């Protein structure tokens, strides 16, 4: 259903796509390097929605290794 | 939306791609980024970063007497109109990354 | 076509008008900047100025002669007064080279813009020099994102992805000077 | 008999016209693959554009095979 | 009789135009695949922008064809 | 009538000048299909250079023509 | 015999159309390479816009070569 | 009359050198219109590049229609 | 003679096809090796129109 | 008289070299609109180049003209 | 005479395919010699013609 | 004094090599346009390539200009 | 000498071979230059393939240019 290049196409936007080109980099670094690469690597925050202005649900990420492959 | 915990470990690009891309799921012709320039140990000025989605509004503010976007030769695999989809995401998340390391060391 | 003359001069005085006067004008992220795109000079001959840039790095801002950029048709090379240029670049090897040495790259991905000034801004996201990827894991995962291969096609992008990205390293660690 | 001989080397050159719509729809079938890797999702309107294309092209081939049957029998 | 068999020999080489017309007619309507598959919000403006340069230079090839008969007959 | 034979023989000869301005003229109207596939909002004034493209490049289809009637007819 | 040796002569000439089917086909036969290169996930849906492009171009190579069956057994 | 013959198939046969000039004219006036569809700014010295163009290659249809009238007038 | 010229179309179309695969490889040389597969099924699909000139070659010199 | 008569058909058919020629001209001067619409900066500079090409690929077309003085007049 | 016109477009269409060598090896340069077996394997599937040309032109003459 | 003709009929079907080559020396020298619109920081080292290129391409055009005087003078 | 004339006439047909090989020169050479424009620091390493590039395709040339000469001197 969209029309551009193989990641768009697939429902994956261009930040997801080319930080999973910079998570597999970083997981073939050598390792005097690639455990500081880690600690750009890692994703900790939290999200919640605002549809009534004061409540709303959560979500969490507490993510240690990248931006995630699967389907969001 | 409320994003808060970000600052807990640290900020990274991944992560402000995460809060980037939740912002792709709203489709506005603007984005507004509200932060605080970290300029010295002093002066913290506000700064207002503008991010257009890329032709709903962006390549019609560039739009004089032609364009000033058709200096540009564009080497992707896709048209103009979505290299620039990939491109303003880009810059959304490069000015939401900056933001949030401006803010934190603000 | 452009009805809406906007800017960072114009919003000032439009601002003085529907806030409190007690705030001075919000700045811009073009206040921080003095290289701009149609300001005629900035190349003085042979070596123009390359803003290789990365999220979490400035790796370099001094002038290049020559860059060999991996654009996603093929490898590219920018001199002096290049015409100018949004490329989008593949995984790849970014050289640059100002004279007799040459530093060598690898990058993720992500777009290099040549400005019709001539200033060159290669804009990615991981740029790793070859001094420290191994050449050992690269094939050991290689070999298996050549395997899975499912009908989940977000899966199958990143897999792409996969592929194509360790492809161009090892390519570019067998091969070296 | 010599326009009976005539209407063989006549028709015979005739029909190398047929070269260039052989040539024609090479590049318009192949411009086709070149369309459907771009966009699949428009993959099945490129063949409605083709088929129109290859019509249109096919009655300049039946305008050269007009010609090589009006010189034969006509 | 050599002008009635060279009228014949004749407009089998009046008809090799048909060839080239044949290959530009697929070249312009393989760039109607391509110039579709690029953006599809213009794809009926570049449609009524091949046919009328595809009336435009099937003129040439009936031009071609006005040169046929009246070699054969006139 | 070899005088008059060979004019027939030369007038087909001289009509494939209509093939090569077939060919450039399908190329020269896909290039439109190609032009005003990137930037529609300028694609009126591509078609205000396309027909100047074409009246002058019919300008060879139509000297090609005047070589022919100066055959046949002179 | 006038004709008998002319037929050869005609057909000759009339067999030279497949070489427009085999330079068109090069062009659609290099389009589904760069067709796959540029994606390889639709690489089998553009070989069903392949052998429907590459069979209604051989309709080209039966129309020649009905031609060169046509003047030499009529 | 063979040689009075001569002059109009052989300038029958000389101005199939406008074939590939009017091929030439399509791919120049093809490449003006992809010219000012990339930057309108530049699209009136284009033109001016464009007839600097057209000049220069009608130079070798105006050096084949001198050679049609050698033929026959000479 | 005059009949054999219906392979320069056939000299011309597998150097457009061999040329497209140098280039189809110096994109992604991982389906470099599907490209052969899809070449030489282009080739043969090719030749058949080369081998359609020659056998009237053969017909012309033969019958 | 023969003689003169394969003068009248051998200098027409040797001018057709100018199709290519004519046809070379139209990419080169083709090539000089887009490379002019890309940077406007050197659109003086690559004017040099393409002279420097409109001059010295005329050189086969001096070559070309050369030789059919050479049957005409030798 | 025209029996080795076949050989027009053998050439024409040998100068697209070792014209893709030159941009395929400019566009990535690491893969520059695997090209070359693709372009040798090609260009020697492309002559084929050219033998089958330059067999014609003395089945007519010596035979 | 069908040798004394056929000299000079050999002569102009000779010279037609020369249509290719400056069809060939059309796009050697657009490319050097585009090779300079680039980065003109190497329109002095593409002119080196565009003349080197021009000199074995004349390789093949002197081959044919000798071949022609060789049916003519020898 | 009516052999002695057909060794005239069947050598100049022999040579138009040389307009594939000329085109395909200036093609070769002409991505030569736009190879050496997109990266000049393998400009080194294009030659070694234009210049292999160049000896190969005169192969055919060569083969063309031996049945030039087999035809005329044996």
């Amino acid at each position: 259903a969209p029309s551009g290049p193989f990641y768009r196409v697939a429902g994956m936007s261009y930040l997801r796509y080319s930080n999973i080109c910079a998570d597999l980099l970083r997981n073939v670094l050598k390792e005097p390097f690639k455990a500081k690469a880690q600690a750009r690597q890692a994703i900790h925050f939290r999200q919640a929605p605002y549809v009534d202005g004061k409540a709303g649900a959560s979500k969490v990420y507490e993510l240690e290794n990248g931006i995630p492959k699967t389907a969001n | 939306l409320a994003i808060a915990d970000t600052y807990k470990v640290r900020v990274t690009f991944g992560q402000a791609s995460l809060i980037v891309e939740e912002l792709i799921k709203h489709n506005p012709q603007s984005y507004q980024i509200l932060f605080n320039k970290f300029r010295s140990a002093i002066s913290f000025k506000p700064t207002v970063a503008t991010i257009l989605s890329p032709d709903l509004l962006e390549k019609q503010l560039e739009d004089v007497t032609g364009n000033s976007l058709d200096a540009y030769d564009i080497e992707a695999s896709h048209e103009r109109s979505d290299v620039l989809r990939d491109l303003t995401e880009f810059h959304l998340g490069v000015t939401l990354y900056n933001a949030m390391l401006e803010n934190n060391c603000s | 076509e452009a009805a809406a003359p906007a800017g960072p001069k114009e919003f000032t005085e439009v601002w003085n008008k529907k806030a409190p006067s007690t705030l001075i004008v919000p700045e811009f992220p073009s206040n921080y900047t003095a290289v701009k795109a149609v300001g005629e000079g900035q190349v003085h001959g042979d070596a123009f100025p390359v803003n290789f840039y990365t999220p979490h790095s400035i790796l370099s801002q001094a002038q290049k002669d020559t860059v060999v950029l991996p654009g996603v048709d093929g490898y590219f090379g920018v001199k002096a007064s290049h015409v100018p240029t949004i490329a989008q670049l593949k995984p790849g090897v970014v050289e640059l080279h100002s004279g007799a040495e040459s530093e060598k790259f690898f990058v993720s991905g992500g777009f290099a813009f040549v400005h019709p000034n001539g200033v060159t801004d290669i804009c990615v996201l991981e740029a790793a020099t070859l001094d420290q990827v191994d050449p050992a894991a690269v094939k050991s995962a290689l070999a298996a994102a050549s395997a899975a291969q499912p009908t989940d096609e977000f899966e199958q992008a990143a897999n792409r992805a996969a592929i194509e990205l360790y492809s161009a390293l090892e390519s570019a660690v067998e091969a070296k000077a | 008999s010599v326009l009976a001989a005539s209407k063989m080397v006549g028709a015979g050159c005739a029909t190398i016209a047929l070269a260039g719509v052989g040539a024609g729809l090479g590049v318009m079938f192949g411009s086709l693959i070149n369309g459907a890797a771009r966009n699949p999702n428009i993959a099945k309107q490129l063949v409605g554009y083709a088929l129109l294309g290859f019509a249109l092209t096919e009655s300049i081939a039946l305008f050269s095979l007009l010609v090589v049957f009006l010189i034969l029998f006509a």
